[PDB]
């Protein structure tokens, strides 16, 4: 939130009364959670993707096995379709 | 042309007066020469020879090469060769003045 | 600054003020199209450089209306000279021009629904003439004072251009102290015409 | 003759 | 123009989950037959998964 | 008549023109000009290629085959007859010349 | 917020308003990690989407 | 560190060459073998790939002017997304994606110098590939292995090194500058 | 090829007596169903193609130098893989040539859209359907009892399809 | 409204002089400032407010420029400007009136008709004096470009001075035709970029 | 078993260069840098570096050489001392043998046929049959004498020329190599036999971007002949650089310095391809016996050079062993078509025949095929030059400027008298006197010759080519006789030099002495370069800024390349470089 | 279908980018003469 | 309706008068060549119609044609090769369509033949007669 163009009309309007943003409002205000740079790559490297086309690396555990493998690419979970939780529709159609 | 000038402007054989006017006459009715409305480098500078010969021990053919007056100078000297013969002094004038007017050329020999 | 550039330019020395964007200033140095440049040099308001114009020029002096006013081209004067020409480039911009504005009428009508502001006329004046000045300078007359221009056709208003007294416009224009923006409204298309 | 190291040889 | 239509196309694996269910518990029969080394359990296993 | 289109809302009620993201007609006519000069001066950035008797038109082949016949059936170089359907002659120099 | 879109805004400013949001403030509103980058998840997201 | 071919060169087989530039710093030049004799489909593909001799379906079909999408410091290097260089679409010569030929041998074993075609499903190559960098026993029969490097492996080793991230994102932009068919070496 | 003759010349890298190369093409023995001029780089490219079933030899498409033909007709094959059968079997017309046959969708207004009809399949002929979606990716393919159409194809079709049942038993 | 106000080289002021030339005609107001801004330029007027020197005047001083400012060279049988006029007698009178201009300026200007051996004639005018500016009609023009006796390498102008009749079937379109060909060397890459400008005098349009 | 090679196969050249850009690498395009090249060919050391005691100390100033061809001019100068330059212009004379076919068309329309007052027209059909004038050639003077500029036409260019427009043989004709690449304009002097005044004028082409034009002088008895065929006593070489980086001063001090301390006589690329296969690689493989990867080789090469020949020859790789033969017959087919050289369509058939043909598939055909081409004696001679270069450049690494027991040219002799022996065979390696060196001598000749597989040019001999006679004794360094230098600022590159068919055309004469500043430079504007040239060169522009453009005009002795003393000089790149490779 | 596009482009570009021309007795527009900035009685504020 | 489309039998006639001008149902510049025109087809001219070289070997080939016997048009009709639609007067002349060599000698006789034709013939050793025959012969 540090250096704002709108900080004469923040001051002037949200100050006075709370705005629609007002939680966004104190994100911006709160201090990044990624201090450093090495934070990030450690956070960066910790980080994993599933969806990726290439390989993924296994050497933490053979045992461990991807969900893709065990039950193969065309084969989805039966995902329970309701109003409120809708999953993926046509894994088939989704490819490209 | 260029072929008699090259075997008599050979320092073993002697030129006259009465030759190098010749010469300057056959300049002036050559066939296969530039457009005459500037000239070849190689002409002019037999040219200069031809004419510091015609001038009767007056060898100038530095003055020519380098300044545009010496060419003015000869040509008022001169005073057989008349017709075509002004005209080729006045072009090689001109050329030579062109040659001179650069000198951002640099001889690095 | 190329070649090719300066072979279709030529430098010369303007003996005395011409206001015109390929003009300058009395001892300008400045390459000019050939054009022009052949028009001034025969015309005797400018002439090729040399070192002894550079260390001195004359120039034209209107009191006895020849060029006979030596003067020193040194950078203090230079520098004055600039900006004396840069004062009446604007002056004369803005005389000699017809300010174009492109608004909205709603129906035929007889004037503008938003009406012009000095903030207006300072941006249409960047546009067209690109010449920047604080709106404040910009005045508008007393039919317009309260509420802008807010009429079609013909419209001007006053622009005031400090520092004429100090720079020494006082004859060379017709009043050094004001400049009338002569304006002119209008409805133009969909994407010309804002607000 | 140190060209003869210099220059490797090639068989194409 | 607009001959997608012509050619629309759905694929069994997704509108028969049970085939898509099958169709891998075979190829994971077929894994484990050549894990072990059998040849004709394979060969009927997946002879069996091409006729389905 | 005019064409009736089903409605999704009614901005395409107060719709006039279907693609108001397309130029009118003039400015269609413009614009199909210039690129098609834009096409015909890309293609001729090359000079103009002098094809062969056999890549000639189906009104010129002919023609020129049955002139250069009698050349043809006998072989030697130096032959050719100065037709007159031929390519004509572009004025410059070309690449292909 | 790239030149071409600054230009196509600057021409149709008169049918269009204009709200704007940094990367951070994006990034807040989605509710993702600071440290994951906005070019992995367009990596990640399908190409066919649409 | 020392680099042992893994298998033994065949004059055979074709050799293809690619030009690795690092943030416009060139590297040097990668020589690979394709095991024409066990994946003639998938070394076709490769070869056409890195050639550029078909023309256009969806995208060149050239190697050319390609990032490595997904670098590692220590697993692979992987690029070569013809159709979206981000690394989401695959595309192949044919116009379809291929299946996988076979895993007997030769192309189903991964070793430090060998190459192998990224597939999206475990029946879809296509044109990203990526080259091994220590021996993946995990990738054994998933992934189609299309030849080992002959030249080159020091080229590759560096561009890991310098954009290489456990993420897989590369750090520093890392693609293909000139790639095509060579000769037998 | 990729190479642009006409461009190459004109930027100055082939010589100025490639412009026949440039104007017209190579001279070849056009296929027509009185002549089989097996194109040796058609019949590669099917070779390379990823195609399910296995193709005969080059050499022995090619007849000899069973009897030699300057046209070069040759009885069918039988399969290049004894083991693996078949879905499709494609017979040849009373003069031996091959059913691919191109026509036209407007013959009345000569239209210059010409579609390829396959006839003359006896078997699986949605096998074969998959088979052409192969070889032609992007075509309109559909199938009858009686035909098989491929829409947006011409003779240079018609020759790949022949080559490649050629280069089956067929 | 004054050639004092036109940018002309002195050599062009002594040659209107020479002709009694004072007072530009409003046609030659109009047209001398796009010919010397170099814009394809379509001059009407009706019969003798003077579009010979309006499209003229700026031609022979685009010319002088291009000859001394940029120094583009003359070549033998690639001439700088081409004119074009139906009959002998109008291609007579333009021959005089860019004689004159060419005695002025330092250029050179050449005209043909038919004659007894009119090929030979031609030929040896064309061997024998270089030119910059060629008046002769469009089929003698056409003529020489296909048995390349002359070259639009160097051609920078082309002036018609009877547009009506050289574009209509009256003159076979023998001047769409050069101009035709003049577009396509102008399109032509390979060779300088000449922006060969076109001038249209027509008494009618 | 396909022929094969060993570097990579690289198209030089795009499939479509439509935006005037040619090189398809990017590196290419920005300019073409051989100095790992010319490292790998012999060029190992530099005078500078020999100077100073550190190599590559100080980088030297970039330059963009020959971006055009008028850019490189050079002019031939025989023994006799005349100069080869552009006199007149005589074009090819035909005779009409046939009259024009007219035929009558009706005039009018109205009128029917049936009409005896019917009026009909005729139009021409063929303007009639024309013939080349082949003129007399008298019996006792039958040596044709002529000179030849071409623009940017390879020696084998021309003489392939020759041989389909006259129908000669090549032994007919006889023209001398010119040192610089083949892309610059080159006046030549050159005899021929058997021809024609009128028919060798038949053989130019006057109407191309790219002039090729003959013309000749007089005609010469046949005892001449080894008088004419004497090799040329200098070469007047005019350069144009494009993008120099520093200043007046510095650029013409560096030239200043260069002039004085000469520079060393190395065979310069022009003798062996840029290719990654060399002349004298294929000439090794041939001697060694690989005739099948010397063939491969020389494919390669041929495909680098052309495109179409690049389609084909991957083709050909790639092709299954079933269908090679037709892949085969189709190369060869296209060669044929396109109009190749008869050399290469030839190799081709038989590489066709070979794959087909069981009686062929062996290695005595390609043994025979190789034997039939005529370029052996080219590569050998390009083997004997590498050989060279590598021996002098170790000679410098050892001894350095000075001069100590070593061999010079009979007329305190000096490093410019000091030279060094080519072997051009074993009557060469016996009859030279090679230098008396502990170090550097015939044994470490014949030693590095084994070790690179150069062997045969000692074993056994190679005959002299009557063309371009062998020089046994090259100089070490050598240093211009004349040299003047301009320099000029455009940082767009827009400065040029007229060629000598350009002053002939503006029916000035053509003078060889010296750089005319007046008449050849074109000062720099938007009129001077073609479009696209431009569009060529604003990729260049874009890495080199280069705000110097040089012109320089240089006299060699009797065989170098300007590239050679410009490489000394500064650090030069060529955008144009396909000239370089000589097969094709 | 690209040149198409790309000249239609060029044409709303050209017909929407130059709104207002300076005039011509200040400076023509086609005899390329052209204005500079004169910022001299300017403020520097953010008015 | 012209244009319109296609528009239903029902109604909405009033827009459309080019369908009804339709349902009720330059060469002046150019000159004559001859009096019969281009390629006129006058009494007696030979128009042959093709027979591909081609074709013929690939009759042989397939067995329809006996080549020990002398080929006629007798044959081919018999044989089914040509149709009675291209029997027309003069008859066929042999054309070498894409043929570069016979491998056997063939002997013919056709109404006409080509120069190529007859040459690969000759080489290949078989003969050909150019048997040209009038209306009541054929
Ligand atoms: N400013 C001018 N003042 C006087 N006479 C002019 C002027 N301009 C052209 N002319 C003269 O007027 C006459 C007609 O000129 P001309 O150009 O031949 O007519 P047109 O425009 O029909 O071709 C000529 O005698 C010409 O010299
Ligand atoms: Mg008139």
């Amino acid at each position: 939130a540090v250096g704002r163009q709108e900080s004469i009309h923040n001051s002037n309007n949200i100050r006075g009364g709370m705005h629609s943003s007002h939680s966004l409002d104190l994100i911006m205000r709160q201090p990044r959670r990624v201090k450093t740079p090495e934070q990030l790559r450690a956070l960066r490297d910790r980080l994993r993707f599933i969806g990726v086309t290439g390989p993924m690396p296994q050497a933490t555990s053979v045992s461990t096995k991807s969900y893709t493998d065990t039950y193969g690419s065309r084969l989805r979970p039966r995902y329970p379709e309701s109003w409120d939780t809708v999953p993926p529709h046509q894994p088939s159609r989704e490819l490209l | 042309w260029l072929e008699a000038c090259h075997i008599y402007l050979t320092a073993g054989r002697k030129l006259t007066v009465s030759c190098a006017e010749a010469l300057i006459t056959l300049r002036g009715r050559c066939k296969d020469g530039g457009v005459l409305r500037p000239l070849d480098f190689v002409s002019v500078t037999l040219l200069a020879q031809l004419l510091e010969v015609v001038s009767h021990g007056c060898c100038s053919a530095d003055d020519l090469v380098a300044s545009p007056v010496a060419w003015d100078k000869v040509r008022q000297t001169i005073q057989g060769a008349i017709g075509e013969d002004e005209n080729t002094i006045q072009l090689l004038r001109a050329g030579r003045l062109c040659v001179a007017d650069r000198q951002a050329t640099g001889s690095l020999v | 600054m190329a070649p090719e550039l300066q072979l279709e330019y030529m430098p010369v020395l303007f003996t005395r003020t011409i206001l015109g964007p390929q003009g300058g200033f009395a001892g300008e140095e400045r390459l000019v199209k050939l054009e022009v440049a052949r028009k001034y040099m025969e015309a005797g308001h400018a002439v090729t450089p040399t070192e002894e114009l550079r260390r001195g020029l004359w120039c034209y002096n209107p009191d006895t209306d020849k060029y006979d006013c030596f003067i020193e081209r040194n950078e203090e004067f230079l520098d004055f000279a600039a900006r004396k020409r840069q004062w009446l480039d604007v002056y004369w911009r803005v005389n000699t021009g017809y300010l174009l504005f492109g608004r909205q009428s709603w129906g035929q009508g007889f004037l503008i629904n938003c009406p012009l502001r000095k903030r207006d006329v300072a941006q249409k004046l960047w546009e067209q003439y690109k010449v920047r000045i604080d709106p404040r300078l910009i005045e508008f007359r007393e039919k317009d004072r309260r509420t802008g221009i807010q009429e079609l056709g013909h419209n001007w208003c006053w622009l005031y251009l400090p520092g004429a007294e100090e720079l020494g416009i006082n004859r060379e224009v017709y009043d050094n102290k004001r400049v009338k923006v002569r304006i002119h409204v209008r409805k133009m298309n969909s994407m010309f015409a804002l607000y | 003759a140190a060209a003869a190291a210099a220059a490797a040889a090639a068989a194409a | 123009y607009n001959f997608e239509e012509k050619f629309v196309y759905f694929s069994p694996f997704d509108y028969d989950r049970t085939f898509a269910l099958v169709d891998q518990c075979l190829e994971r029969a077929e894994t484990i037959f050549n894990e072990i080394g059998d040849v004709e359990g394979a060969i009927r296993v997946l002879q069996q998964r091409k006729e389905m | 008549l005019v064409k009736r289109h089903k409605i999704t809302n009614n901005q395409m009620l107060l719709m006039r023109r279907r693609e108001p993201y397309k130029p009118t007609m003039k400015d269609r006519q413009e614009i199909a000009d210039r690129a098609k000069l834009e096409e015909f001066e890309r293609k001729n950035a090359d000079g103009l290629m002098f094809v062969p008797e056999k890549a000639l038109p189906p009104w010129q082949k002919s023609l020129a085959h049955n002139a250069k016949a009698l050349g043809s059936r006998i072989n030697f170089r130096g032959f050719r007859v100065r037709v007159a359907d031929g390519q004509d002659e572009p004025g410059f120099p070309t690449p292909f010349r | 917020d790239i030149p071409q879109v600054r230009k196509r805004i600057w021409r149709v400013r008169h049918i269009v308003k204009v709200d704007v949001l940094d990367l951070d403030e994006a990034k807040a509103l989605i509710g993702v990690p600071e440290h994951i980058s906005f070019t992995d998840l367009a990596s990640q997201l399908p190409p066919s989407f649409g | 560190l020392q680099y042992f071919v893994p298998y033994e060169r065949d004059e055979v087989n074709p050799v293809v060459f690619m030009d690795v530039t690092v943030e416009g710093d060139a590297l040097g030049r990668v020589s690979v073998e394709l095991f024409h004799d066990i994946v003639p489909k998938t070394t076709e593909n490769f070869r056409s790939l890195c050639t550029g001799e078909r023309g256009y379906s969806q995208c060149p079909l050239f190697y050319k002017g390609i990032p490595f999408h997904r670098v590692i410091p220590g697993f692979i290097v992987q690029g070569g997304d013809i159709l979206l260089k981000d690394g989401r679409g695959n595309v192949s010569v044919f116009g379809f994606p291929f299946p996988d030929e076979s895993f007997e041998g030769k192309a189903g074993k991964h070793l430090r110098g060998t190459v192998a075609m990224a597939h999206s499903a475990p029946n879809q190559n296509g044109s990203q590939f990526f080259f091994n960098l220590a021996r993946n026993d995990h990738l054994d029969g998933k992934f189609v292995v299309c030849g080992q490097v002959i030249d080159g492996w020091e080229v590759v080793d560096r561009v890991a090194v310098l954009s290489g991230s456990s993420c897989g994102t590369p750090v520093s932009r890392a693609w293909i500058t000139e790639c095509g068919q060579s000769s037998g070496d | 090829s990729p190479t642009d003759v006409a461009a190459n010349i004109s930027a100055g890298a082939m010589p100025p007596e490639a412009n026949v190369a440039a104007a017209l093409p190579v001279p070849r023995i056009q296929y027509s169903k009185w002549n089989r001029a097996l194109r040796s780089d058609v019949y590669d490219e099917l070779l390379k193609l990823p195609l399910r079933y296995k193709l005969h030899d080059f050499a022995k498409l090619c007849p000899p130098q069973g009897r030699d033909s300057a046209v070069g007709y040759l009885p069918p094959l039988g399969p290049a893989d004894p083991l693996d059968t078949i879905p499709f079997f494609v017979h040849r017309s009373s003069n031996g040539v091959l059913p691919g046959k191109v026509f036209s969708m407007h013959p009345r207004n000569l239209m210059p859209a010409f579609y390829l009809r396959i006839q003359q399949v006896e078997g699986d002929m949605f096998r074969f359907e998959e088979e052409l979606l192969k070889i032609f990716p992007t075509k309109k393919i559909f199938v009858r009892s009686h035909s098989i159409y491929v829409y947006n194809v011409a003779l240079d079709g018609r020759m790949v399809l022949h080559h490649w049942l050629l280069g089956l038993g067929f | 409204t004054s050639f004092e106000d036109m940018p002309l080289y002195p050599e062009l002021r002594s040659a209107l002089r020479q002709l009694r030339i004072t007072t530009p005609s409003p046609i030659q107001q109009s047209a001398v400032e796009v010919i010397m801004q170099r814009k394809d330029t379509v001059v009407a007027a009706p019969h003798g407010e003077g579009k010979t020197l309006a499209y003229l005047l700026p031609l022979y001083q685009n010319m002088i420029k291009d000859r001394d400012v940029y120094k583009i060279p003359l070549r033998e049988r690639r001439p700088r400007m081409i004119l074009l006029a139906p009959t002998r007698e109008l291609i007579a009178q333009l021959h005089h009136v860019c004689s004159v201009l060419g005695e002025a300026t330092g250029l050179h200007a050449i005209s043909f008709t038919s004659r007894k051996r009119a090929n030979h004639r031609l030929s040896r005018l064309l061997k024998q004096q270089l030119v910059d500016v060629m008046i002769m009609d469009p089929k003698i023009v056409l003529r020489l470009i296909r048995a390349r006796r002359v070259f639009l390498d160097d051609l920078r102008y082309v002036a018609v001075d009877e547009a009506d009749g050289m574009l209509s079937s009256q003159h076979d379109h023998d001047a769409v035709h050069l101009l035709m060909k003049v577009q396509k060397r102008v399109m032509f890459k390979h060779l300088w970029p000449v922006q060969t400008q076109t001038v249209f005098a027509t008494a009618f349009i | 078993m396909k022929v094969s090679s060993r570097g990579p196969i690289v198209r030089w050249a795009l499939s479509r260069p439509t935006s005037g850009l040619v090189s398809s690498p990017s590196e290419w395009r920005c300019g073409r840098d051989l100095s790992d090249e010319e490292k790998h060919s012999g060029l190992l050391l530099r005078i500078r570096d020999i100077c100073q005691p550190l190599a590559k100390n100080d980088q030297l100033p970039v330059a963009v050489v020959k971006a055009q061809p008028s850019d490189l001019q050079v002019n031939e100068v025989d023994a006799v001392g005349d100069v080869a330059a552009l006199s007149k212009v005589v074009k090819g004379k035909w005779r009409k043998i046939s009259r024009q076919k007219t035929l009558l068309i009706e005039d009018d329309a109205r009128t029917p046929f049936s009409d005896p007052s019917k009026s009909f027209s005729p139009r021409v059909q063929s303007y009639g049959e024309y013939v080349r004038l082949t003129g007399k050639l008298p019996r006792d003077l039958p040596v044709l004498r002529f000179v030849l500029y071409r623009d940017s036409y390879s020696l084998n260019s021309v003489e392939n020329r020759l041989g389909y427009v006259l129908s000669l043989q090549p032994d007919c004709v006889f023209l001398r190599d010119q040192p610089g690449g083949s892309f610059g304009c080159i006046t030549q002097h050159g005899v021929c036999l058997g021809v024609t005044k009128e028919i060798l004028s038949h053989a130019s082409r006057h109407y191309n971007l790219h002039p090729l034009i003959f013309e000749p002088r007089e005609y010469f008895s046949t005892d001449k002949l080894h008088s004419l065929l004497q090799g040329a006593r200098g070469h007047h070489h005019r350069v144009l650089l494009r993008c120099v980086e520093g200043s007046q001063d510095t650029i013409r001090a560096l030239l200043k310095k260069t002039a004085e301390r000469g520079f060393i006589n190395y065979f310069w690329l022009d003798r062996f391809s840029v290719g990654t296969n060399r002349f004298f690689d294929m000439a090794v493989l041939a001697a060694r016996g690989d005739y099948l990867k010397s063939i491969g080789a020389l494919l390669h090469c041929v495909a680098e050079s052309n495109g179409v020949h690049y389609d084909h020859f991957l083709k050909y790789l790639n092709a299954d062993p079933s269908t090679v033969p037709g892949i085969a017959q189709t190369w060869a087919t296209t060669a044929k078509h396109m109009r190749s050289p008869n050399w290469i369509v030839q190799l081709l058939r038989g590489l066709h025949k070979y794959h087909a043909d069981a009686e062929c598939g062996k290695s005595s055909y390609l043994a025979e095929l190789w034997s039939a081409l005529p370029m052996r004696e080219a590569l050998r001679r390009s083997a004997a030059e590498f050989v060279w270069n590598a021996m002098a450049s170790q000679r410098l690494l050892s001894k350095g400027l000075n001069v100590v027991e070593g061999d010079v040219v009979r007329m305190t002799f000096k490093i410019t008298d000091v030279v060094l022996p080519v072997p051009y065979g074993s009557v060469a390696a016996n009859n030279c006197l090679f230098p008396h060196l502990s170090p550097l001598d015939k044994k470490l000749y014949v030693e590095f010759a084994t070790k690179h597989g150069m062997s045969f040019l000692f074993d056994e001999q190679m005959p002299s080519p009557l063309s371009n006679p062998l020089q046994f004794y090259r100089h070490l360094i050598t240093k211009p006789v004349n040299m003047q230098v301009s320099v000029i600022r455009d940082p767009n590159s827009l400065t040029s030099i007229k060629s000598d068919l350009a002053v002939m055309q503006e029916r000035k004469l053509v003078q060889i002495g010296d750089i005319d500043y007046s008449t050849r430079v074109r000062e720099p504007c938007v009129y001077n370069v073609s479009e696209r040239f431009t569009e060529k060169m604003e990729e260049i522009l874009k890495t080199h800024r280069g705000p110097n453009s040089v012109v320089l005009s240089c006299y060699l002795p009797e065989d170098s390349s300007p590239f050679v003393m410009l490489r000394e000089v500064f650090d030069l790149r060529h955008a144009s470089f396909h000239d370089l490779y000589g097969l094709l | 279908a690209a040149a198409a596009a790309a000249a239609a482009a060029a044409a709303a570009a050209a017909a929407a980018a130059a709104a207002a021309a300076a005039a011509a007795a200040a400076a023509a527009a086609a005899a390329a003469a052209a204005a500079a900035a004169a910022a001299a009685a300017a403020a520097a504020a953010a008015a | 309706m012209i244009k319109m489309g296609w528009m239903k039998i029902g109604g909405s006639w009033k827009y459309s008068r080019g369908y009804n001008d339709r349902r009720r149902v330059r060469f002046m510049l150019a000159p004559r060549v001859s009096a019969g025109g281009p390629r006129n087809r006058y009494e007696g001219k030979l128009v042959f119609s093709p027979l591909r070289l081609s074709k013929l070997l690939w009759a042989i080939d397939t067995g329809r044609i006996n080549p020990n016997e002398v080929i006629t048009l007798y044959h081919l009709r018999q044989a089914n090769v040509v149709g009675e639609r291209e029997i027309v007067w003069p008859g066929f002349v042999l054309i070498s369509n894409g043929v570069r060599r016979v491998p056997y000698p063939i002997h013919i006789e056709l109404q006409n033949a080509s120069a190529e034709s007859i040459r690969l013939i000759e080489e290949a050793g078989g003969s050909f007669t150019c048997v040209y025959m009038t209306h009541e012969g054929l």
